[PDB]
Parts: C-alpha cells; structure tokens; sequence
C-alpha cells in the first residue's frame, strides 16, 4: 500500500514526479505538495508530485536524476509519503561534481545555479545530487549543507553558497551524463521491443535460474549506419544495471589467428563472472561474414566460434548477446537459425517526428535563440540518421562559438563559464551546418507516417468509408488485408492509401513501377522478400504496390515477349502474401491502370479480395478537388470554382490540380513583375483553361466501366 | 467551482491575510505566476481538481518591509488562525 | 557436432574426428552422433579452404572404416538433405536416412501430454485445443509451453506459501494444479521456430466433412483404393491404374477435403505443395528442389501429393499473353521426368488442382500423369444444404433456422462461402452467451445478421468461363 513501481518520467523537471490522479486522491496530496520518496539502501528524496493523462494508476513517473538519488531503477518499487511540514531554507550549500566541471572555469552560481532555483521553490535535501543544464555543458552538483534539515524548500530569500573545490565522484554514484532511455530519439516501439524481451531476465534472474526455458538469446538489430544501434543496447544495460561488453568486428579480426578467437570466446567468459551481462557484438558481417564468400581460414574459424558460443549461452545464465549490422542478409546465415540470433529488429531512419526529438536530445546542454526552429530543420533533414543530426548540432555549435568567440577573446586552459553562458546558436548557425552536412542514409528507403490526410482528396466520399471499414472491422468486431485500386489515372489511387495510413498513424511504403522494374531487371526479386520484411516490422503499415502492370507493359504490354500476365517479381509478391495473416497489421493495397491484363491470381481469395473502382470524379466532387488544391494559398473572391468544375466535365483530379498550378504560376509572375497581386484571380485560371486538357479520353473510361460491369 | 476564475482565489486569500490590502503574488505548481486580472479560469491553467499555490508578498512592499527592519511573522488574520486545526 | 570440430585449428580438427571413431571402437557397441553435418562435412564444390576439403576426406575415409569397426553405426544430423556432400551418401557410408521433419497436430498433442507426464492439470486444461493452436510449433517449442504454464501455477500459489529455497513438502506439490490459463499465457510467449516449412501428416478430414459430389468421392476411391485393394483384377485384365488425377473448377468448392477425404480413409500422408514453391523453384534455377518434393512423397509413403496452383508454371510463362511457343519449362520438365519414373508399388498417388484449367501444359494430361479429369462446381441446391448442416454439426440449430431457405438464397456461394455463414452464426450465438451471465442454440436471428456481413467469392463471369470449358470438355 503507498507504494508504486517506478515508470520513465514525461516532464523532464528534476524536481517533480507525476503520479495519476486517482493515487493522489488515496493519499490525500495536491498538485504541488512536497512528498519523500522511500528507496532501497534506507536512502530517500524529496520532490514535487503533479499528475497528468498518461501515467499508470500503480506506477509513478521520475526521471533519471531521482532514480539516481534513490538508488532504484525502471520497475523497482518505492514508498511515497507526503511531508507538508517541509520548511523553506535559509543556508544551502552546494558544490559541483569534479567529474563534470573540468576545463570550464567562472562564477558557477551564477550561470547554473542562481537561475535553476530562482523563484523555483524545489525541494532540496541534504545529499542530493541534481543537474544543471546550460553553456554545452552538463554540471551536476551535490548538496552538502542545509541549515534546516534533512530537508527544505528553496526560496528567493535563501543563501545559496558555493565555495571549495570540487567533489570527486564516489563509487557508488553514477554519472548523469552516461547513455540513457532518455537519449534515444525516434524507434521508441524498438525499443519497447527490446524492453519486453530484455527487461525481465536482467532485473529478475531468480524467474529463470528456476525453469528450464532460456530466454531469447541473441538479438539482432539492423539498419543503416548511425540510427542507435549501440545506443539502445548500452542505453538497455545502463538502465538495467547489466555488465556491458562492447565487441566489433575489425577489433577480432585485427588479430592473428589463435589470438583472434583466444579474445571472442574470453569475452564471453568475462560476460558469464560479471552476469547478468550484455554482450553487444558491432559490425557482425564483419566478424561473421557469409563463409562462401570467403576462403580465408580466419573468419571461417571465427564464424565457428561464434557459433559454438552461441550455443554455450544455456549455460552462461543471464548473459544475453546482442549484434548489430548493416543488414540481415549480409551475415552468415548459420547464426539465424532457432535459438542464437532468432529475433531482429529493425531500427530504420528516423522520420520528421524522431528527428525532431532527436534535435532536441542533442541540444539539451545548448542555449538557442529565439529564432531557432528545431521543427522546421527537422523537415529539412530528409535522409538524415541520429548519427548526422549529431554533427548538425555539432557544426552549429562550432559556428556559433567561432563567431563569439572572435569577440570574447579568452586564451587559456579553460573557458568562463559566462561567456559560454551568452553564447546562443541562431537559425542562421544550423542553416549553415544544414548546407555543410550530407546526410549518410540518402539512398535507402524511408518510411514514414504521410502527410496526406482525407481533407486532400476532393469527392470519393464512399471509398472512404470503405476504407476506413475494411481496416475498423478487423479491430472492432476471414477479414480481407488488402485492395486493388483501377480506373483512370490521376484520381486519387496513391492518395487513398496514404489518407488511410495517415488517419490511422502507420507507415506508408511506396512501392513504385521502376522499382518493381528494376527488380525484374536485375533478376534481385528476391528484394521482394525485404520490402515485405520491413512492413512487417514497419507495422502498423499500408504497403502500396503501385503500377502493378509495369512489368507486363515493360515486358510489350499489348504486344509481348517471352512473358505475359506475371514475372518475377509478382510471383515473389504472391510467395510473401500467402504467408501473411490479418493479425500482423500490414494492409496491402494496389493499383493499376490496365486491370484487364493483370495477373488474375492477385485477386483469388485470402489474397486482393477488396476490389474498389475509382471513377473521375462527378461535378461537386470537382469543385471538391479544386478547393483541397487551393488551401494553401490566397484566392480572390471573383474566383468561380463551380464555374470551372462544370466546364471541366472530363478532366481528372490531377488535370484540375494543372489547371491550379497554372494559374498559381501565373499569380507569381504577376507579383515578382509589379514588384519590380497577393492573391489568385480569376484571369489566372481563365488563361490556364486555355492549355489544359482532360488526360483521359471518353473511350479510355467505357474500357474501365466494362471491366467494372465484368467483375461487379 | 474547477471553472472558477484566478480572481475569486486573490479574493479568497485577501479575505484569510491579516492585511487584505497589501499587495500579493500567487505563483502556482507549474512554475507559472497568477495574474489576479486574468479572465483565465482554474481547470484552464491546472489547479483542478486540486493544487497547491506558493504565496510571496510584492517585491515593492517586501523592499520597504526588509527596510523598516519588520518581520513577516504573522501572514492570516487572528480571526481564522484561533480555529487552526493540525494534520496528522 | 560440426561447428565445434570446425572451431580448432588445423591438425586439431582432423585428430579430434578421429579420436571419437577409436573410442567408439574401444566401447563398441556404439553410437557416434554428428550433427549438423552439412556444417562438419559441407559440399567440397561449395567451399574454398584446403582444411574443409581434408575434413570431408578425414570423414569420408572413417565411415569406410566401419567395416573394420565391429559394432559401430553412425548417425548424423543435419536440417536439409541436399546440404550435404554427396559421397557421405553413397553406397556404405549414410546409406540410410529418415525425414523426420515436423511433428503433425496429433504429434504435437503427443509431445504435450509426454512434457505433461508429471503434471497435474486442471478440469479446464486442453491440450488438443492447444495442439491445434500451435501451428508451427516443433517439440522444442511444446516442451517451453509445459514447462512456463508449471512454472506460472508455481509462483501463482507457492511463492505465497515458501521461501527462495531448495527443497518444497511433497503435499504442497502435489496440492498445485496447472490451469488453461496458465498454458495460455505460455502461448503467448511461445513463438514458433518452424513456421515456413512444410508440414507432412496424415489428415483429419473424412468424407463426412465434405457437403456434396457424391459421385467424385467415389471416384476418388476407384482411382486411389482399387489399384491395391484389388490388384488380381487389375492385372487380370491389363489395366493400368492412373498415377494421378487434376481437378478444376471455381476456387472454394472443396478440392482440399477431397485430396485429404481419401488420404484420411487410406491412412495415408497429406503433402501440400503450392503454386509459390513451383513459381520459386523456376525464377530461382532450383528445379532440383522438384526432386526433393517427389522424393518427400516416396519416403512419406503411403501418401497423397497434392499440387496447388498447377496453372502457376503457365501463368509465369505469360498465362494469358505469353510468347509465341508452349508451356513446357525447367521445372514442368523436371516434374513430368520424376512422376514418369515413380512406380505405383510406392502407394504414392499424386492430386492436382488449377483455377484455369485452359492453360495447364497438355503434356501433364497424357498417359501416366494426371490423365484423369474431374469438374468441381459450385455447389447446388441440395450440395449447398449438405455443407450448411456439416459445418453445424458442432453447435445445437434453432428451430427458426431454415437452412434450405439460405440455400435457396446463396445462389452464387461457394462452400467456402457457406462455411462463413455457419461459423459466423455461431460465433454470433456464443457471443449472446457469454453476455448472458454478465443462447444453448444458434437462432434464426444470428444466421440473419451473419448474412449482413457474408458476400459471394466467386463472380457471374467467373462461373460461365468454367462451365463453358467443362461443356468444351464434353
Ligand atoms: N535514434 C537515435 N536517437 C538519439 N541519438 C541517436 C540516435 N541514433 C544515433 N544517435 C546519436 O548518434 C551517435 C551514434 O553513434 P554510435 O555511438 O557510434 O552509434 P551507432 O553508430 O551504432 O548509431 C550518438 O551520438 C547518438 O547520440
Ligand atoms: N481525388 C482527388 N482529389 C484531389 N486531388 C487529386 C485527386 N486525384 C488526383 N489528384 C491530383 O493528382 C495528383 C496525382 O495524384 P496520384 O494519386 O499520385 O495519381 P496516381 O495515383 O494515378 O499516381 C495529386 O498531386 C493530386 O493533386
Ligand atoms: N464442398 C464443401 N463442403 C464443405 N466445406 C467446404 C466445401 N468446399 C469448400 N469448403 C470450405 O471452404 C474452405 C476452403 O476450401 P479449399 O478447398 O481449401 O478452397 P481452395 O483450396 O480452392 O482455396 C474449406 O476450409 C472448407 O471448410
């Protein structure tokens, strides 16, 4: 009773804790009030108790400062207690850890602690240690005097002092500035992969010493360069207190053999002395590589080993082994097999969403200026990995230091702590970095949440009720887990599968004709195998196969060579898809625009049950489309858009957006002209009538409408 | 009431201080200050359903109160504090 | 084991393989046991270094020596037949092998009940509930199942009772009982390590199962059952009995339970090969991988092979367009060779089946291939009422239900189709049960609402495009 499992903190504040409310109403404590919290080794701390819509009602949120001061960790257990006796203070005396205060010298109070407890009224006890952020750099300080105690509440009228030299860290006190949960940007579902797998077995070894059931034993994490694939496995160790074993290829593979294999197999048995023990393997193509593609007798010994080690983890209780590579095919593939390295996961490129947190991770310590927007650089960043936002950062700083430090003038060992304190990175600082940097993940694919919402497709009102019902069903109440799209182009095929993937928070996977082409081309069809690997780990995911009949038509379409309906890659497409089922979260749309010619065996059934045609649009559905495409920008009021939708009776959606474009294009000319106007007017659009034309002729659309009638 | 607004708590706490008109600041949990003329109501700016406030007089009165060499020892009126009752 | 002899160095490997045949002669009898061989003695054309090559030589060597040897067999381990070099198959040597492959569905209830011997289950624990539910699941797998849903009745109730010791009272043991909950939960955590390959087993499906095609169950009995229930007739009047049949039709009509029907009552294994296994042996230059499917059914023997999708070697080659030549390709080639050399006295008889009939390789349809032809149709009037009442078999039907009133409806419904309506009828009578205590039959009212969701698979023009071919068929 009064006592709740400790959860990741929210509000990064190191002097509040957040509990849910129905906790707070037990034990009769308001927004604001000052509690102790009870941890082990008879140690405890005292802070501030908020609530908010996400926390457990058995758990309390605290970050990793007051984990830190109670000596507890992620699922450990601790007593709240209010104290509304709590004082304000009068003397406290705090100094800094020596350990973080090195080469930065200055006035301390008044550039970190002065503005940190400033009318912040924290509560402070006697042995706390907490941080303070600022001047790129992370200083963290321990209380070792307080006039009241053990305890008190700072005030604006309390003496804050601070003098002798700094303390040195004792052995028992980690340091805040080590890799932690809050480190890690984007893959937040990874990692909560990684927690239900790994937790358990580090923090309660006694639930598995009893059985004869090992826990999962390798685990394999891919993806590009610089995405965090030894931040999660040291962030996981650090967090849970397990030894952390750090092994890479090029450090075994440096040396000779005997020695070689000598140092892979010592590491293991240094990993079972210090267990429970990770033993984080880096770059594993490069210590394990395919033996077939090798004859060298180093690293087909080596691959052995490992795998011998492997296999000797049922004996080595709690030592769990991680690797990281590049990607899952580039290993030899004896260490997939059940047992070793039978789970992966896929760590990816973070999206606009990851990257901006990840910004923010790397700028904790840096003081911004006002005109520094994080969002808008993460939107530019496209292609960038954790690993380049980090150099971002990096130049920025470098900049911005350059040009103040111009100014500031200071040679020596150390740097005051002042006028590090007035350096700010501005726009023009990251704008510049952005210019410099070249992102290291260009070429590989992204995926990512659209953008594409149901309020940017004009009409089609009941496909998107279908839609909405075919991936509602499965999850309210054999479902189908996929749709084919035809009818003539340009009327919304691609954006019904990105709307439905962006309403419902999953990613989107394009899959485009010169893809599907340059697999066939290739004979790499196999490649189809990793495109359906990443929407299953992709999930949840809408996997959009476009221009399905880019092959055929490749292949002579109407005319033919030694192929017709189906090809390679097709046939892979239908492999992967008969193994699939509804509950893996992935939903497979298509599209093409020649359904008379496709290869019928998509549509049997358990496979592209769903068939939905889509028609050019009708009248309102027109005035529809060119509304959506002229909500980003002015329009005058002498514009009549249901004018121009009842002369554009066979024109398609992607013909009214030309029509758009055209007259936007003309309203630019216009206003860069007379500034040497702010808004679209109807001469805009009279003169684009008078270039655009319907894309699809009346013949074009009997052919859908009788493949329509054929089907129903 | 949760929709209450600022100005009924300055109201409430003049009416309790021993000196109901002497200028006062209410700074609440979140680290944000009160403003008494702010039409901002409670469950709007996170006192509901409960919180607690921290009370601080103006700077200018507390720089003549320093100056005088006077002690704030007593912040409520007698009239409330006779009837103090004691947590356990 | 392989990989182990493989980590030593050079010499070290060699001596070591050697020691263990010595000692095997010294304590004969014995056993020696090698696994994963392809790891040990992988193919010599597939690898590079010198000390590999010695070790397929050092080994090949030593399993001639077992004629010397008195008393010692080898067996070895490995995961795919053909990873192997091939002389450790020749005559001599592994002149002997078993495919041991996956246990089935009632293996695997088996293997639960063996890693249950010690356990005490409760009234409500299911273990062939749990069987059907672990599809994919290899005996490493059940034994983890047993194991955590013990472990989960322990901490349930000792943890409340003893202390982090040794030694638990006898009474307080055999007072815990494992519930299906338990086994649930294990389930949950359990993920299955063999869940892409083939599983090779005898089915459950019997004739009873099947609504419908009275005369094509028969047929199949004449065409599997006589051929050795009465060969004197057979060789008295010099016939030939047919190696396989094909069958075609619109998809959903019953061609599974027809393969399964009679490798049910013969007691015979069920192989299920699908079109993507043919379509990925011809992209991938693997056609020998038929060798493999072919060789399954004859140590599989007595067994039905059932191809799927025989329509997917045309269709890679164009199906509707193509070029300007036939269907005949690597790997319909390869299939035709095994099937003409495999003798009928293995008791493996070979089932096709093709939703486009139209364009499936003539050759296949000659004398001692699938020479025979059957139509399978939708299902008609009293076909159709025949699969309602099957599929309701489980579960009590109101008296308000007219099933030859759906019948008479579901025009355009396949049996696949038909199964929906009845299982989502039930679903919907269990549903109002369960809500009952928060009914003992399937009501009028359930089969309605189920009909507000169920949808004919099989279109008008789909159906005349079978029909004309059958009538073309005459
Ligand atoms: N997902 C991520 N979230 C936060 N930081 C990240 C992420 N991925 C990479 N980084 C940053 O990039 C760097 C990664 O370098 P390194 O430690 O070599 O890891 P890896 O090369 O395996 O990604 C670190 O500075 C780390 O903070
Ligand atoms: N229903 C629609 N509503 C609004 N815009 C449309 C619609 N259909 C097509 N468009 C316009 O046509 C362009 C191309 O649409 P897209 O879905 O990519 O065509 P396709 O699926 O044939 O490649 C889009 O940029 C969009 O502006
Ligand atoms: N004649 C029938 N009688 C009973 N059930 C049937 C019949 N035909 C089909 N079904 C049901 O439809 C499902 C699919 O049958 P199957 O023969 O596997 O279709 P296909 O192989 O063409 O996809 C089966 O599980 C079965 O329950």
């Amino acid at each position: 009773p009064n006592r709740l499992i400790v959860d990741e903190a929210i509000n990064e504040d190191n002097s509040v804790v957040s509990l849910s409310q129905p906790k707070m109403d037990e034990l009769q404590l308001f927004r604001g009030d000052t509690v102790l919290l009870k941890g082990k080794k008879r140690r405890e701390a005292v802070c501030i108790v908020l609530s908010d819509d996400t926390c457990s009602d058995e758990k309390i949120r605290m970050n990793r400062v007051v984990r830190n001061n109670l000596r507890v960790r992620l699922g450990d257990v601790i007593s709240i207690q209010p104290c509304p006796d709590v004082k304000y203070g009068k003397r406290i005396h705090v100094l800094p850890i020596d350990d973080t205060v090195e080469g930065i010298t200055g006035n301390l109070f008044e550039v970190y602690l002065k503005p940190y407890f400033l009318e912040a009224y924290r509560p402070i006890r006697k042995g706390d240690i907490f941080l303070v952020r600022g001047g790129m750099r992370a200083v963290e300080f321990k209380v070792v005097e307080t006039d009241p105690s053990p305890y008190c509440i700072v005030a604006p009228d309390t003496v804050i002092h601070c003098e002798g030299e700094p303390i040195k860290r004792e052995d028992e006190e980690e340091s805040l500035n080590e890799v932690g949960y809050d480190d890690i940007g984007g893959c937040r579902k990874q990692l909560a992969q990684i927690k239900e797998m790994v937790e358990l077995p580090l923090r309660h070894p006694a639930l598995f010493k009893a059985i004869g059931v090992k826990p999962p034993r390798g685990i394999l994490l891919y993806g590009p360069p610089g995405t965090g694939k030894t931040l999660i496995a040291r962030a996981v160790a650090n967090e849970t207190g397990a030894f952390f074993f750090l092994i890479n290829g090029p450090e075994i593979m440096s040396k000779l053999a005997g020695e070689s294999e000598s140092n892979l197999r010592k590491a293991f048995e240094e990993a079972e002395k210090n267990a429970p023990a990770i033993i984080f393997i880096d770059e594993l193509d490069a210590i394990a590589p395919k033996r077939e593609k090798t004859h060298g007798e180093v690293e087909r010994r080596i691959v052995s080993q490992l795998l011998t080690l492997m296999d000797g983890l049922k004996q080595r209780a709690h030592v769990i082994v991680m690797a990281a590579t590049n990607r899952p095919n580039s290993i030899d593939p004896a260490l997939r097999r059940f047992g070793r390295f039978d789970r992966e996961v896929d760590i990816g490129i973070p999206d606009a969403t990851g990257r901006l947190e990840i910004l923010q991770i790397h700028t904790k310590n840096m003081k911004l200026a006002d005109d520094v927007d994080l969002e808008q650089v993460a939107n530019e960043t496209h292609g960038h990995v954790g690993a380049d936002l980090a150099a971002l950062c990096s130049e920025a700083a470098l900049q911005a230091i350059r040009k103040k430090m111009d100014l500031i003038d200071l040679e020596d060992e150390t740097i005051d702590a002042e006028v590090m304190n007035s350096l700010a990175v501005t726009m023009d600082d990251f704008r510049w970095a952005l210019s410099q940097s070249n992102p290291s993940a260009l070429r590989e694919t992204v995926v990512e949440v659209p953008q594409v919402t149901w309020e940017d497709i004009g009409g089609l009102e009941d496909v998107k009720r279908e839609l909405q019902e075919l991936v509602q069903y499965p999850v309210e109440h054999t479902p189908s887990k996929g749709v084919l799209f035809y009818g003539p182009p340009g009327c919304g095929k691609t954006l019904l599968a990105k709307a439905i993937a962006n309403e419902c928070q999953a990613n989107f996977i394009s899959i485009k004709g010169p893809e599907l082409l340059t697999m066939w081309f290739g004979e790499s069809e196999a490649n189809v195998r990793e495109i359906f690997d990443k929407a299953r780990q992709a999930a949840p995911c809408v996997l959009f196969f476009d221009e399905l009949d880019s092959i055929a038509k490749a292949r002579g379409g109407n005319i033919g060579d030694g192929g017709g309906a189906a090809d390679r890659v097709i046939n892979q497409i239908l492999t992967e898809m008969d193994g699939m089922s509804t509950k893996k979260n992935v939903f497979i749309i298509g599209a093409t625009n020649r359904p008379d010619i496709i290869d019928p065996a998509i549509l049997r059934p358990g496979r592209l049950d769903q068939l939905i045609y889509i028609p050019l649009p009708d009248e309102k559905s027109r005035v529809a489309i060119l509304k959506a495409n002229l909500r980003k920008s002015p329009v005058a009021k002498d514009v009549d858009l249901e004018f121009l939708a009842k002369m554009t009776n066979g024109f398609s959606g992607a013909d009214l957006t030309e029509i758009c474009q055209r007259a936007c294009k003309l309203a630019i000319r216009e206003s860069i002209e007379s500034e040497i106007v702010p808004e679209i007017r109807r001469d805009h659009f009279e003169e684009a009538m008078r270039f655009a034309r319907r894309s699809v002729s009346d013949n074009d659309i009997r052919k859908y409408e009788m493949f329509a009638q054929t089907l129903q | 009431y949760a929709r209450e607004r600022l100005g009924a708590v300055y109201g409430f706490v003049r009416e309790a201080l021993q000196s109901d008109w002497l200028p006062f600041e209410l700074l609440a949990s979140g680290g944000q200050k009160l403003s008494e003329d702010e039409n901002l109501a409670l469950n709007e700016c996170g006192l509901v359903p409960s919180a607690l406030l921290t009370f601080s007089w103006d700077m200018a009165v507390l720089e003549d109160i320093k100056a005088a060499g006077a002690e704030p020892d007593s912040i409520l009126k007698p009239e409330l504090l006779s009837a103090i009752e004691k947590l356990l | 084991n392989g990989p182990e002899i493989m980590s030593k160095l050079a010499g070290e490997s060699e001596s070591n393989l050697r020691k263990a045949f010595e000692e095997a002669e010294k304590n004969a009898p014995a056993i020696i046991f090698i696994d994963e061989l392809d790891a040990i003695a992988p193919k010599r054309e597939k690898t590079h270094g010198e000390v590999e090559r010695r070790i397929v030589s050092q080994l090949l060597t030593l399993m001639d020596g077992l004629k010397q040897r008195a008393h010692v067999i080898v067996m070895a381990a490995t995961n795919r037949p053909n990873s192997i070099d091939p002389a450790l198959r020749r005559f001599g040597r592994f002149d002997r092998e078993v495919d041991i492959g996956i246990p089935d569905a009632t293996g695997r209830l088996e293997i639960l009940q063996i890693h249950t011997k010690n356990m005490k289950l409760a009234d409500d624990v299911d273990l062939e509930q749990v069987a059907n539910e672990t599809h994919g699941h290899v005996g490493a797998d059940l034994a983890a199942l047993c194991s955590e849903a013990a472990l989960q009745a322990i901490r349930k109730k000792m943890d409340l009772i003893d202390l982090e010791d040794e030694t638990i009272d006898a009474e307080v043991m055999n007072s815990l009982a494992v519930t299906m909950d338990d086994f649930r939960w294990a389930l949950s955590q359990s993920n299955p390590s063999a869940l892409r390959e083939t599983v090779v087993e005898v089915p459950q499906v019997t004739w009873e199962d099947i609504g419908g095609l009275e005369d094509v169950k028969r047929e199949l009995q004449e065409l599997v059952q006589y051929p050795v229930e009465h060969p004197d007739k057979f060789l008295k009047f010099g016939m030939t009995p047919s190696k396989g049949v094909l069958f075609y039709g619109p998809p959903g009509c019953g061609k599974t339970l027809l393969a399964k029907a009679i490798a049910n009552e013969c007691q015979a294994n069920f192989i299920s090969i699908k079109g993507p296994e043919l379509l990925t042996m011809w992209f991938g230059e693997s056609e020998a991988n038929v060798r493999e499917i072919f060789d399954k059914a004859r140590q599989a023997a007595p067994c039905v092979l059932f191809f799927d999708e025989l329509d997917s070697i045309a269709k890679a080659r164009g199906g509707n367009i193509g070029d300007g030549g036939g269907a005949a390709d690597r790997v319909i080639n390869q299939i035709l060779t095994e099937m003409d050399g495999m003798s009928t006295k293995k008791n493996v008889f070979i089932i096709g089946a093709t939703n486009r009939p139209d364009i499936i390789d003539p050759a296949i349809l000659r004398p001692g291939r699938l020479d025979q032809l059957i139509y399978i149709p939708l299902p008609d009037e009293k076909s159709r009422v025949a699969i309602l009442k099957a599929n309701l078999r489980k579960s009590p039907v109101a008296k308000d239900v007219d099933l030859e009133f759906l019948a008479k409806m579901t025009n355009g419904f396949s049996g696949a189709d038909l199964t929906e309506i009845c299982q989502r009828a039930c679903k919907l009578a269990i549903r109002e049960s369960i809500e009952s205590e928060i009914v003992p039959e399937i009501r009028r009212d359930h089969f309605e609402e189920a009909m507000r969701f169920a949808r004919r698979s099989v279109s008008d023009n789909d159906i005349r495009k079978y029909e004309m071919f059958a009538q073309t068929l005459q």
